[PDB]
């Protein structure tokens, strides 16, 4: 029985949020602070926060108690 | 993450009428429980004194020092109103709770402060901190217990930093969002008040937020939430949305801060109920 | 209370635990009740996976606090630590998959686990692998953690803001000590660690780590070659070894993350990982 990939789905009851590797090239990263070389060197890059905040944005948007 | 967290599963009701209705029965459960009388206040008196008691958290939170994040006094606040929820006054005196919440929010939010230093915040003898303390700690795990265990709290700071992002990156219209930062965070401060932290979603509280400061500015973005939301596939989803900002809306307009002397007068009823 | 003490599980860093009635119970050792169970319980009331573990209870008294978890079986330690046992490409697939699904989900979620270890690595009768010891994770994406044998480079090196890759070089660490029965990397010092690490993959240079230098606690070593990967494992296949030098890589930008491995053609080649009700389990 072999293994084959299959994404989380988990439902965000909001508007649909881009990918991470894709925030570079839709100008989101121009609105948050870079990340300084020891951020890098340490694995942290401002995606991240950029992809957490949108995240955090959309979540529940359209979700009634 | 908040569409599947806990607060969006247990802390988050309906409407008002049900918060209504808890508040009655933990009044009405310690009643029994004391009977088994002209000093016990009614429900509407402990609503009073508990946004009293808010208010005196929120100006405890204000001027500690060290400096205190506001995600950590969010926190606190509503580990006060979910905790006088299903708890009254008359058996718990809010002046420790608020404490022993603020307490619980700077441990559970990683913000690492020593107890000396936590009591040496508050305007009394250092015997009065020391009995404090004492009292903080007797009440820790109940706070916990009585919060079902769920400390995690979702505040709206951060979606509404995303939103803000989101408008400077696909909202070419409105050209600086940075100039409804100040009324939208007197907005929030506004929401936090009422009872909007246990009825809405943190992200809907941003926006209702964030299109109330462009209202206040003049500056219309219906496009916003039915273009760059994509919100005009789904016509009944962008009414209910508007629906729900106008209904926070009402619910910021009709607050009423509470008065000096119904305070006063309800502060001796709560001396005299928790002398006795 | 409700529960009657049946067994010792150990001691862990900062609790002891016990098994008892079948469940698990956690006592935690003027500052109130104790940081590390506060962060267990504000984190797993939160999360909800197959490859998570769970917190069933929770009580005390005062300062004093007790957590309650439904009991596990046995840890990935004592299977690799056992002579008696055969560790299968499959049974490694198998582990790996599971241990990589929990980090995807516990990623997604914006946590770090900064605790892995293989005795952290939970199994139950049923051979399903779970995540645990969450006393030391936390949240990450807001702008001298890990045991040292499982430490990543960059934490060495005094790292202050990190992510995902801290928890994968534990991951690649757990593998090659399954792949070889014996710790990787067991050093007794940082220093060590790090020598020890340069010493069996080579010393990594300015392109493949574009910003060494930058990290506060980091020190020159010298060249080391790096022994060859299917030196080190000689029955490690082309893809396993692809796995491996993706979850070794020292940039923790370039690392490979739990879906980016869980896409890899590793897993999806053959054969397929054993279910969790045939593998191996320590004899009594
Ligand atoms: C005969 C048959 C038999 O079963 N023998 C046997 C073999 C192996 C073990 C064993 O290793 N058990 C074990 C070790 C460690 C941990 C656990 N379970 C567990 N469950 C929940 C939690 Cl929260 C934890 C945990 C988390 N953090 C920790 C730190 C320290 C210790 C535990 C811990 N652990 C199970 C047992 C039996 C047996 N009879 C004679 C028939």
């Amino acid at each position: 029985a072999l293994y084959e990939y299959q994404p989380l789905q988990i439902e965000t009851y909001g508007p649909h949020v881009p990918e991470l590797e894709m925030l570079g090239r839709l100008g989101y990263l121009n609105h948050v602070r870079a990340a300084s070389p020891q951020d890098l060197a340490g694995g942290y890059t401002s995606s991240l926060a950029c992809h957490r905040a949108l995240q955090d944005a959309f979540s529940g948007l359209f979700w009634q108690p | 993450m908040y569409h599947n967290s806990s607060q969006k599963r247990h802390w988050t009701f309906s409407s008002e009428e049900q918060l209504a209705r808890l508040r009655a029965d933990a009044n009405r459960k310690f009643r029994c429980k004391a009977v088994a009388d002209p000093v016990f206040l009614e429900p509407h008196e402990e609503m009073t004194l508990c946004k009293y008691y808010e208010k005196r958290l929120l100006e405890f939170c204000s001027v500690f020092k060290p400096a205190m994040p506001r995600s950590v006094v969010g926190t606190a606040c509503m580990y006060f109103k979910r905790f006088y929820l299903n708890n009254s006054v008359m058996e718990y005196h809010p002046r420790i709770i608020m404490l022993t919440c603020a307490f619980l929010a700077c441990k559970v939010d990683e913000f690492n402060v020593s107890s000396p230093q936590f009591v040496g915040n508050l305007r009394e003898s250092p015997l009065g901190q020391e009995k404090a303390l004492e009292q903080i700690l007797e009440y820790e795990l109940l706070l916990i217990q009585q919060l079902n265990f769920h400390l995690i709290v979702h505040n709206p700071y951060r979606p509404f930093e995303g939103f803000l992002i989101d408008l400077k990156t696909r909202y070419p219209i409105l050209e600086n969002p940075e100039i409804l930062r100040k009324t939208a965070d007197d907005f929030l401060n506004r929401i936090a008040l009422t009872d909007a932290y246990l009825l809405y979603t943190p992200s809907q509280i941003a926006l209702t937020a964030i299109l109330s400061s462009a209202s206040r500015a003049g500056i219309t973005m219906e496009s916003y939430l039915s273009e760059s939301l994509m919100l005009k596939e789904n016509r009944t989803c962008l009414s209910q949305l508007l629906d729900i900002m106008k209904s926070m809306r009402n619910l910021v307009k009709k607050y009423e801060p509470p008065r000096s002397e119904e305070v006063a007068v309800l502060k001796q009823k709560l001396e005299r109920c928790h002398s006795a | 209370k409700r529960y009657e003490k049946l067994d010792f599980l150990g001691e862990g860093q900062f609790a002891t635990v016990y098994k008892a009635r079948i469940v698990a119970i956690k006592k935690i050792k003027k500052d109130g009740i104790n940081r590390t169970a506060l962060r267990e319980i504000k984190l797993l009331q939160e999360l909800s996976h197959p490859n998570i573990i769970g917190l069933l209870d929770a009580f005390g008294h005062k300062s004093n606090i007790s957590l309650v978890f439904d009991f596990m079986e046995t840890n990935l330690e004592v299977i690799i630590k056992d002579n008696s046992l055969v560790l299968t490409p499959s049974h490694i697939k198998a582990y790996m998959l599971m241990t990589l699904q929990g980090l995807e989900y516990l990623h997604q979620h914006w946590i770090l686990h900064r605790d892995l270890k293989p005795n952290n690595l939970l199994l139950d009768e049923n051979g399903v692998l779970k995540l645990a010891d969450f006393g030391l994770a936390k949240s990450f994406g807001s702008p001298q953690v890990v045991t040292r044998w499982y430490r990543a480079p960059e934490l060495l090196f005094g790292a202050r803001m990190y992510g995902v890759g801290v928890d994968m070089w534990a991951v690649g660490c757990i593998l090659a000590e399954l792949l070889l029965r014996v710790p990787f990397l067991p050093g007794d010092s940082d220093l060590d660690q790090l020598t020890r690490i340069f010493e069996t993959l080579g010393t990594p240079t300015e392109e493949q780590w574009p910003d060494m230098c930058s990290l506060p606690d980091y020190v020159t070593f010298k060249s080391f070659p790096g022994i060859p990967l299917h030196h080190i494992f000689s029955a490690a296949g082309d893809d396993l070894l692809d796995l491996i030098q993706g979850l070794f890589l020292f940039n923790p930008c370039a690392r490979i993350t739990a879906t980016q491995a869980l896409k890899m053609k590793y897993f999806s080649n053959r054969p397929g990982p054993t279910p969790g009700c045939q593998l191996p389990r320590p004899n009594c």
